[PDB]
């Protein structure tokens, strides 16, 4: 991620991110809502950072430094380009909404009043259909990717030296090839936990409460559709095994 | 520094995310208690052995039966959570979670963790439960369940007051090493 956005999301909460003289000007309920909204953008920035590691560091690193088929690299990181474009666009609209909410003469003090319209747009229409289709594919190829990684690491010396080398810096501690795959898979289920806690503290403006109410139903409908279209793929699974 | 994977399972209101946050931060979050837990690699040295313990959560996955098992591959220790102020969460342990964990993680040790032990001696908590013909989970009830389900251990902790949290994860590291 870029240095501008890391510093903007370095603090543990919105009440720590904003200037203490600006925090003092607000109600308790507003700070509570803003802490939960900040968590959504902070965890989305980290999710996008994870996907940029899988594509720029893992995927492209293997393509430009190792001698394995492009079908092997594809088996390791399925739909990473499709996911990275989906989440970078979602992050882009979240960060822009925050920037437009900043006070004149400030780069830290902001208050996001309208979020539901942004989440309704993301979790409905063609953007929702592209997430349903991409996550159903990713999560089906999830176990196949882990076995391919385990096979490769235990049988290729150059792949082992590549992995040990790129995952050596302390900042990559939580981001292995397998932790990245699980981090992506678990992300979709984090949205109804965050949207329900924002909705819990958004009862002041009735329009915001109903928009978040709708956005939460859109996420649950999307999650139900992703889950209903999952069927684990196995490398070298016979046709007889699949119809049994 | 051998790498081991720990996964925490349980009902939504059992307090599993809180436990994982309090351990990783090592401090009760003074200003904001986070909604979600992504992952964490804990540096733990139990009994002279250095182990990196990856900490995972199934929170949010409880209703998604074909999404939840994608957290189970390569698990070394399972922490089976239940709330002490919710006796119905303990009842769900042998008939919902236990068949599922033993199917996807065969031969992986399970530690029965009763969270929120502070609420066992809480006024409002005992008062609410009495209004449904109930009381908080007693120590012998948790131990009996841990035995009945074939758990490696039964432990109790309070994520709020921090009592017993360090030892759950040092014992988990030990179970993962067997
Ligand atoms: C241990 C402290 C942790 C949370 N505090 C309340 C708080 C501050 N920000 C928010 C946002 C949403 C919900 C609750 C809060 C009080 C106690």
């Amino acid at each position: 991620s870029m240095e501008m956005d890391e510093k903007d999301f370095a603090a543990d909460s919105w009440s720590l991110a904003v200037d203490s003289s600006f925090l003092q000007q607000h109600k308790k309920e507003v700070m509570k809502q803003q802490d939960v909204i900040y968590e959504l953008i902070q965890t989305e920035l980290h999710h996008v950072r994870t996907l940029k590691i899988m594509t720029r560091l893992f995927r492209t690193g293997m393509l430009e430094e190792l001698h394995l088929e492009p079908g092997v690299v594809q088996g390791l990181f399925p739909c990473v380009d499709e996911l990275s474009d989906i989440h970078t666009r979602f992050l882009s609209q979240l960060l822009e909404r925050r920037r437009q909410a900043l006070c004149p003469g400030s780069t830290r003090n902001f208050v996001i009043h309208r979020l539901g319209d942004l989440l309704i747009s993301q979790f409905s229409g063609p953007s929702a259909e592209q997430m349903c289709k991409t996550y159903s594919e990713f999560c089906s190829r999830h176990s196949k990717a882990l076995k391919l990684y385990k096979e490769l690491y235990a049988r290729d010396k150059r792949f082992q030296q590549f992995i040990r080398k790129v995952t050596r810096p302390a900042v990559l501690k939580r981001h292995g090839v397998q932790e990245c795959i699980l981090l992506v898979t678990q992300r979709i289920t984090k949205y109804p936990l965050l949207i329900s806690r924002i909705l819990q503290h958004s009862h002041g403006i009735e329009e915001e409460r109903q928009d978040l109410t709708t956005a939460l139903g859109l996420v649950k409908e999307l999650l139900s559709n992703v889950d209903e279209g999952i069927y684990q793929l196995e490398k070298g699974a016979r046709l007889q095994e699949i119809y049994n | 520094a051998i790498r081991k994977k720990l996964v925490i399972v349980g009902d939504g209101a059992c307090g599993k995310t809180c436990l994982l946050i309090v351990f990783s931060k090592d401090q009760f979050p003074e200003v904001y208690v986070p909604t979600v837990f992504e992952n964490y690699v804990a540096d733990i040295e139990v009994d002279g052995k250095q182990v990196e313990l990856a900490l995972w959560d199934t929170a949010g996955q409880e209703d998604y039966d074909r999404l939840r098992p994608l957290s189970y591959p390569d698990t070394d220790v399972i922490l089976m959570c239940f709330s002490i102020d919710s006796p119905d969460s303990l009842e769900n342990i042998p008939e919902k979670w236990t068949p599922e964990v033993k199917h996807f993680c065969p031969n992986v040790p399970i530690i029965l963790v009763g969270n929120k032990k502070d609420l066992r001696n809480d006024e409002h908590t005992r008062r609410e439960l009495a209004k449904m013909k109930q009381e908080p989970v007693k120590p012998e009830e948790g131990r009996d369940m841990a035995n009945r389900i074939g758990a490696f251990g039964y432990m109790e902790c309070s994520a709020k007051t921090k009592d017993g949290v360090r030892e759950v994860f040092e014992m988990a590291t030990r179970a993962a090493l067997q």
